[PDB]
């Protein structure tokens, strides 16, 4: 529930 | 190999209404191992002052894999907050499990306010020591 990362990668 | 497939991590940051922490600033737990034979590095890394300014009013918290063997592995985990008598409070959990990649975090940016937290009548913050639960289970 509102699980978030603090980087994104493709 | 036998594996700690789940654990929980206790961590007490002392004089919490003290850190200094601007937003965006981080306080890093210890390392901590699972899985084959401690293969599985993670580690805490809290804001206390928020990680950026959609979460200015919050404290983010989030469980980070250090390293692993392979190139990631899967894990549910739950934050909550230990009250003076060690009770769990104020928990969120990731319902299901994410992908963790070497180096990769995991976590609620807004997981609780900083002015419901610093609040006394709240009783989080017992001799101004916050002290947080990460239950972790990793999927096999």
């Amino acid at each position: 529930d509102e699980v978030t990362s603090t980087t994104s990668s493709s | 190999s036998g594996k700690v497939v789940k654990f929980s991590y206790m961590w007490t940051i002392n004089n919490f209404s003290f850190c200094r922490e601007e937003m965006g600033e981080v306080i890093k737990s210890s390392t901590f191992s699972s899985g084959a034979n401690d293969k599985l590095k993670w580690c805490l890394r809290v804001n206390p002052k928020g990680l950026d300014e959609e979460s200015k009013d919050y404290l983010s918290l989030y469980l980070l894999l250090v390293s692993c063997p392979k190139s990631e592995v899967r894990a549910k985990f739950k934050f909550s907050i230990l009250n003076a008598k060690g009770e769990e409070t104020k928990a969120m959990e990731s319902q299901r499990a994410y992908r963790f990649v070497q180096g990769k975090d995991w976590g609620f940016k807004k997981f609780i306010r900083r002015d419901f937290l610093l609040d006394e009548a709240n009783g989080l913050l017992p001799d101004d020591k916050l002290t947080l639960f990460c239950e972790v289970s990793v999927v096999q």
